[PDB]
RNA sequence: UCUCACUGGA
């Protein structure tokens, strides 16, 4: 009734937590508060993935 | 007679049932008490073991070994160990078993209770026999094991009543109600419209009758004809679990009358 | 640690078990409970350090609250709900049990007092075999809505001496109020009366509760067959009322006071028409219910819960919630793919229909989680920042 | 497990009775209710053990000597 | 902050806690193995110097 | 699922039909038709909240999808369709729960922080955690004695494999103050 | 240990703690430790 | 470790009178009795035999704290009376009863089938 | 140590409201007109319906302590009305110049007796007693 | 009939044959 | 704990003749406080004490899939038809005297859930330990007693 | 021999 999913490093079973981020490559567009010259800002991360 | 006065119905090998009329409530309640806790019985208390493979723990093996109920119709001749003078055991105080189960079967080697036997010389008493109160003759499912696992053992049966532990307790969920068509107003039942209707109509309903509605409230009535059914495990037969006890609650209210000698001449 | 009855002193007595005691009515200021939450233990030094805090830091000396004058401490939960049901007036008892409750009070003066009813019969008005457990010289007068001497519900008071002349124990008295007893008790006599005082009647309710008995379950919970067919017509005549005013936004003629626009001006009529039909369900929910609902019993007791908590368990859940506002849509013009897109009919805005008794379709399900995973964001950051505004 | 020797609240003995009733329902298949009540266990807070009792025993005893 | 304005300290007690009502409201009941390893120093009295002696 | 109205009974309805679960039933007594044969099918859509932003789902589809041409009083109330156009189905609700969230007997009626207490807490139930206990050589474990299935069966627990390997055991429960602990 | 397989981090009064409508049936809308880990690491 | 020795709720260690009376200084002879390592069973017994008769005017048991085994009883009778002689009538109208049963009892044991 | 006083009304109204012992009554003068009573009685031993007639009686005497059991061989009393029951006056509001109301608790019960005769007769005495028959 | 509109009790069947196709760690293994 | 969040600790423990029983002659094993339930509303727990009773007196198991149409009518009807209050109620007696209770009680079985946190492994005293280098304080840490 | 990291409880 194991199922596995988990490694063996070293003899732990260490489990890799599926991590959780938002990229770019899509539309995105913000409001700045008033400390700023911006009223409405637009990004992109150009990251290569 | 006098008193109490006993009307046995249905009854059975392990099963009593009785009208106990005219007595009072506490002594009711005092008997049900003293017959579910103070009454000795033999069962194995210490665990000596050699070895062991099964996928068993010693531990567990060994609380399942004092929870096997053997026979305890020859209760009142073994001593207490603690009262006993000897060095820690002897054949008046204590009851040793031995027990050795090898598997070679190679599909589901089983242990139950007809295994024991009892290498302790027993001094011609009723005592220490596993109870096989099973239909096909086996006896409670000890231990499960293959070949190269094993079950060696060394143990003493004891003394002593269901206060200790629940191990020395052959009393097995003793019942007790009186008086269902209630004029005594001990309890209201919870109701949303009606309680006759609603709260089902009892068991004990037959005997005593239905109690005349038209009528204005008693008052002077006490607790009378109580139905207090019984039950065993069957390491002592239903009639000698009711007999141990009510002599065990005479003899600590003869304990009290001791005391009472020991306050008065000192 | 948060204030000066955030750590007391208490004598010792050994026992087994590795447990810390404590009695039942001093676990109400420490904020305690029995959910294995801990507390330390310091042993003082020397001499002058025993005398201090002997004379200073134990209970009794404690007990008036300077937090807002109050007694901080009283009667909790099962104390208090069986002194409700104690100190009614059905609660007619026998010879032999006055006999053991007189001796269950430590401090009996070993007088058998003169049974109240003795026309065949020796019986008792519990209330007066109370009143031994209460010392001598005091009065309380509290004359709630209509109780002028004869009160034809027994709520107030009288006291004389030790004497309940009139009316319940409740939280109101034997609890933390400001017309306190345990307040009264201490200030016309002192700490150690007010310490036997407690011990009194915790004993007293302590054993009839144990000889008598007090339970709940669903059948505190279901109301009367018609009576929850009035709820749901009701709470179908608070969407009729929200059908009309929908339907009088869609014709946008909706006159939007001073303060906020016309969507705005709609919802707090949707919140106010919503939430009220919730509570008139719920009046009409607790007047159907009678004496022999327990929960509510425990509601006049005072120990737990509230009016609120018998009409959620009872007639409707109400309204969720997220941040104040109702629930926005985190997508595009609806809240749930199951709705349709632009709605503002409170169910998708967030109203749930069913109490906990029929139960929770997921929309309803999902909202209700938002709902109290919200409360468990308020408590995991006020926990920090009112920790730094504290020190 | 084993069935307990004992089921806790009233402690008769139904460690007897897992052979029995395991062939009573690979035998004959019946509701449960009727099983036990050939069996015999009259209360339902004993009820209960036979009913709920989870045996791993069988597949402990797979692996190897 | 963590030496000088309260730190670690001995004789010293931390359990669970536990509810009765038949205890009094100055009480607290200590576990009898707490009470056999916390002590008090206290000076040799002759006012009860027999039952300290028999403490010792 | 997939609800298009591919089928001439007037009304819209679903793709899926009992013939393949009954397919799928020849499949449970295999223990050749798997859910990769229900993808290529075309039965089952795969749809993140992307696609969830421009769809409509119908939840129950023994409810949900005909038009009404009595009703059970100790029931709960189910809205309407004030709609017709539904493209896909909620498999069972029921599975929006998690792993240890799921566990819990009927979670519809509780007040829902008092379910994230039980997701707190049943992570940390203590019985079995596996089968190769004597075998490994890891540090605190925590067997029971003896196990017990509970008496709450969410089918979820069946699939989840809770009632073949369980972590508690039951008792008998009453609810009153007995003497004041 | 099933659910510590299937959980979820994230790194940093504010509105990511929530349980956003999009979590509909994919995260678990019932389970976050409490402290400071409370709203945000989520389960499937 | 601190789950005691189990067997003091009925036995002993070292010298415990199974008895302890006093007398009060509320009421004309009053006397309070403790009775060691019994319970509720013995207690509601005697209290219950007690009740009965016109000698006494009070008499009340209970029991102090559930982690130890003992337990109180306190008693008043008439003017003259020996409360220990109430005490006595009334345990041996306990044995009187009790003997009384089991005669009835194996009786009708016998009497009856099986 | 004498019968207080005695008195004879009907009865109009028992109002058992919430409550399934206790009920309280109201009492029909057939008598001088002064005369008023309302009284909680338990009706659990007293079984009373309208317009009984009930001979009420103050009565605080038997011809302070502990109470013995009332040892049914003998005693001293003049118990035998039916209704025998005990409490205490607190308080003789003020309705005078031409009546004065008198105000009873009964351990836990409530008594209101009017009429204007009894000017001397009752006090704030600890004991105030009750003795009905029929 | 083999085309029969469904209960929710299919469903179970189901995802009795997802998860007894995939298992549980799903996509750790993807 | 429960399975929703009704959680506690062990107050005190008594045997079976001070532990009540009923009017089967059964007892139960562990009793609860009626204050916890009606603040935080866990009406799961009474609902699946309830068909708990029914599913274990009947042989069959109660359908504990969550967003059913189960409903407490439908556990009522089947609790009846064996026998008891059909809410689920039931008379049980005092250990002591014996008395018919006044009130009720009730009456039914409950999974149950042993976790962590053990007396024996939250209990911490320290009267002079051995002590720090730098600071030479009191330590900090269980397993070298800490205080 | 402890420093740090990360879990865990309130
Ligand atoms: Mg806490
Ligand atoms: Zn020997
Ligand atoms: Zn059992």
């Amino acid at each position: 009734f194991d199922m596995g999913g988990y490694f063996i490093i070293n003899g732990s079973e260490k489990v890799l937590i599926a991590q959780e981020r938002s990229a770019g490559n899509i539309v995105q567009v913000f409001k700045k508060a008033a400390p700023s010259p911006i009223s409405h800002v637009a990004e992109i991360r150009s990251a290569l993935e | 007679e006098e008193g109490p006065q006993v009307k046995i119905r249905e009854a059975s090998k392990d099963n009593v049932d009785f009208i106990l009329s005219n007595v009072d409530l506490a002594m009711a309640n005092s008997l049900r008490r003293v017959m579910i806790a103070e009454i000795p019985t033999l069962a194995i208390d210490s665990v000596e073991v050699e070895t062991n493979t099964t996928v068993l723990a010693d531990e567990f093996i060994a609380h399942r070994l004092g929870l096997i109920p053997l026979q305890s119709m020859d209760i009142e001749q073994l001593e207490y160990s603690r009262d006993c003078f000897c060095e820690d055991h002897c054949d008046k105080c204590s009851v040793v078993l031995t027990l050795q189960a090898f598997g070679e079967s190679e599909s589901t080697t089983n242990v139950y209770s007809k295994d024991l036997v009892i290498v302790s010389n027993l001094m011609g008493r009723n005592i220490g026999h596993p109870i096989i109160q099973d239909k096909e003759g086996n006896g409670v499912l000890i231990c499960k094991l293959r070949k190269g696992q094993e079950l060696k053992l060394t143990c003493v049966a004891k003394k002593g009543i269901a206060k200790e532990h629940a191990k020395w307790g052959p009393a097995a969920a003793i019942e007790f109600e009186y008086d269902p068509w209630n004029k005594l107003k001990h309890t209201d039942y919870w109701y949303e419209q009606d309680s006759a209707k609603e709260w089902p109509q009892s068991k004990n309903c037959e005997y005593e009758d239905p109690p005349n509605e038209g009528d204005p409230f008693d008052y002077k009535a006490q607790a009378d004809t109580f139905y207090m059914n019984v039950e065993s495990v069957g390491s002592i037969p239903v009639d000698q679990v009711v007999v141990r006890g009510i002599d065990t609650l005479q003899k600590k209210v003869a304990s009290i009358l001791l005391a009472l000698t020991q306050m008065d001449q000192d | 640690s948060l204030h000066k009855m955030s750590m007391m002193a208490h004598r010792v007595k050994v026992i087994p078990y590795s447990t810390f005691r404590l009695n039942l009515s001093v676990t109400s200021p420490y904020n305690a409970d029995f959910d294995g939450d801990e507390m330390n233990l310091h042993v003082p030094q020397s001499e002058e350090t025993r005398a201090e805090l002997s004379q200073l830091c134990a209970v009794p000396l404690q007990i008036v609250s300077p937090q807002s004058n109050k007694p901080c401490m009283g009667i909790v939960q099962d104390t208090l709900c069986g002194i409700r049901k104690l100190t009614l007036r059905d609660t007619f008892i026998e010879l032999d049990q006055v006999l053991n409750m007189l001796y269950w009070v430590p401090d009996w003066d070993g007088v058998i007092p003169t049974p109240a009813i003795i026309k065949p019969k020796p019986l008792w008005s519990g209330k007066q075999i109370l009143s031994v457990a209460i010392p001598n010289g005091i009065h309380l007068q509290r004359f709630d809505e209509g109780t002028t001497l004869l009160s034809p519900k027994d709520n107030g008071m009288l006291i004389i001496d030790g004497q309940i002349i009139f009316g319940v124990v409740e939280k109101k008295t034997v609890g933390s109020s400001n017309g306190g007893l345990i307040h009264v008790v201490t200030r016309e006599k002192g700490p150690q009366v007010c310490a036997k005082l407690f011990g009194n009647i915790q004993k007293v309710v302590n054993f009839w509760l144990l000889h008598n008995g007090f339970s709940t379950g669903i059948g505190d919970t279901i109301a009367d067959g018609p009576t929850m067919r009035e709820i749901t017509e009701t709470i179908a005549e608070a969407k009729k009322k929200v059908l009309d005013v929908t339907k009088e936004a869609q014709a946008n003629l909706l006159t939007a006071k001073h303060g906020m626009t016309l969507r705005e001006s709609f919802e707090d009529n949707v919140v106010r028409f919503l939430n009220e039909a919730r509570d008139k369900a719920g009046r009409l929910a607790e007047v159907n219910l009678k004496d022999l609902n327990n929960v509510k019993q425990m509601v006049m007791a005072g120990s737990k819960g509230s009016f609120i908590n018998i009409a959620q368990m009872s007639a409707c859940v109400g309204q969720q919630s997220v941040e104040g506002k109702r629930i926005a849509f985190g997508f595009v013009d609806r809240t749930l793919p199951h709705f349709s897109k632009d709605d503002y009919s409170p169910e998708s805005k967030g109203f749930v229909e069913n109490s906990y008794l029929r139960g929770l379709t997921p929309q309803e399900f999902f909202f209700h989680a938002m709902g109290g995973r919200e409360g468990l964001i308020d408590t995991a950051v006020k926990t920090a920042e009112t920790g730094y505004i504290q020190r | 497990m084993i069935v307990p020797v004992r089921c806790f609240s009233c402690g008769k003995v139904v460690g007897d009775k897992w052979e029995s009733y395991l062939n009573l329902l690979q035998e004959d298949e019946l509701d449960e209710g009727t099983a036990l009540s050939r069996l015999g266990l009259k209360r339902y807070c004993c009820r209960r053990m036979i009913l709920t009792h989870v045996d791993l025993i069988e597949k402990f005893l797979r692996y190897n000597p | 902050r963590g030496n000088l304005m309260g730190k670690r300290v001995d004789f010293s007690a931390r359990t669970v806690i536990s509810g009765d009502p038949n205890l009094e409201l100055d009480q607290v009941g200590v576990p009898k193995s707490i009470a056999k390893t916390l002590t008090y120093p206290e000076v040799v009295t002759p006012y009860n110097i027999d039952r300290l002696t028999q403490l010792v | 699922f997939i609800v298009e109205d591919d089928e001439s009974l007037g009304h819209k309805e679903l793709k899926v039909r009992k013939g393949h679960i009954a397919k799928l039933m020849a499949t449970e007594y295999q223990d050749e038709y798997t859910w990769s044969s229900l993808l290529n099918e075309g039965l089952v859509e795969y749809i993140d909240a992307e696609e969830e932003e421009s769809i409509l789902i119908a939840m129950q589809p023994e409810d949900l999808e005909p038009a009404e041409a009595d009703v059970d009083p100790a029931k709960r109330i189910r809205v309407s369709h004030h709609a017709t156009t539904f493209t896909h189905c909620e498999i069972h609700p029921s599975m929006i729960l998690g792993v240890a969230a799921s566990i819990i007997p009927f979670p519809d009626h509780n007040q829902s922080p008092r379910n994230t207490y039980q997701s707190a807490m049943g992570k940390q139930a203590m019985g079995v955690f596996l089968t190769n206990y004597n075998v490994r050589m890891d540090t605190m474990a925590n067997i029971l004695y003896y196990p017990q299935k509970p008496l709450g069966t969410t089918r979820a627990m069946e699939y989840l494999k809770f009632r073949e390997l369980p972590a508690g055991q039951n008792a008998i429960v009453a609810i009153a103050c007995y003497s004041g602990y | 240990t099933l659910s510590h397989l299937r959980r979820t981090n994230t790194p940093i009064l504010a509105k990511p703690r929530q349980l956003h409508n999009t979590h509909w049936g994919l995260v678990c809308p019932a389970e976050t430790p409490e402290g400071q880990a409370c709203g945000l690491v989520k389960n499937l | 470790m601190n789950a005691p020795d189990r067997f003091e709720l009925f036995l002993l260690g070292e010298g415990e009178s199974k008895l302890k009376i006093d007398p009060d200084t509320k009421a004309p002879n009053a006397v309070v009795i403790t009775f060691e390592k019994e319970d509720h069973t013995l207690g509601n017994l005697i209290r219950a035999e007690l009740l009965n008769d016109r000698k006494v005017l009070f008499a009340a048991y209970k029991v102090e704290h559930p982690f130890f085994a003992r337990f109180k009883l306190r008693i008043q009778t008439t003017e003259g009376y020996d409360p220990k002689d109430a005490l006595k009538n009334a345990c041996n109208s306990i044995i009187n009863k009790l003997g009384a049963l089991k005669t009835n009892f194996e009786t009708e044991w016998n009497l009856q089938t099986l | 140590s004498n019968t207080l006083f005695d008195d004879i009304f009907q009865v109009s109204e028992v109002d058992p409201g919430r409550y399934n012992k206790v009920c309280r009554i109201e009492a029909a003068s057939t008598t001088q007109d002064q005369c008023k009573l309302t009284l909680d009685i338990n009706v659990e031993l007293f079984p009373v319906a309208a317009q009984d007639s009930l001979t009420v009686t103050i009565a605080s005497s038997l011809n302070t302590r502990s109470w013995r059991p009332p040892q049914a061989g003998d005693r001293s009393l003049a118990d035998d009305y039916d209704y025998v029951m005990y409490g205490t006056a607190y308080k003789f509001e003020e309705v005078s110049k031409d009546l004065i109301a008198v105000y009873y608790s009964f351990g836990g019960l409530l008594m209101r007796l009017e009429g204007n005769y009894r000017n001397l007769n009752n006090l704030k005495q600890e004991n105030a007693y009750l003795l009905i028959r029929r | 009939d083999e085309s029969a509109p469904i209960t929710a009790e299919d469903s179970w069947a189901v995802i009795s044959a997802f998860f007894r196709e995939k298992g549980l760690v799903s996509q750790q293994l993807d | 704990a429960s399975r929703h969040g009704q959680k506690g600790t062990i107050g005190i423990t008594y045997r079976r003749e001070d532990m009540p029983f009923t009017a089967e002659g059964i007892v139960p094993d562990l009793i609860i406080n009626p204050h916890a339930i009606p603040s935080r509303m866990t009406v799961a727990h009474l609902i699946e004490c309830l068909l708990s009773k029914v599913a274990a007196l009947s042989g069959n198991e109660g359908d504990a899939s969550p967003f059913t149409d189960i409903t407490v009518e439908g556990i009522s009807k089947l609790l009846r038809e064996h026998g008891y209050q059909s809410r689920g109620f039931e008379v049980m007696y005092n250990g002591h005297t014996g008395k018919k209770l006044m009130a009720q009680i009730f009456f039914g079985p409950t999974y149950y859930q042993r976790l962590r946190h053990m007396v024996d492994d939250k209990i911490h005293a320290r009267a002079r330990g051995p002590m720090q280098v730098l600071t030479r304080q009191p330590v900090e840490g269980r397993s070298r007693d800490g205080g």
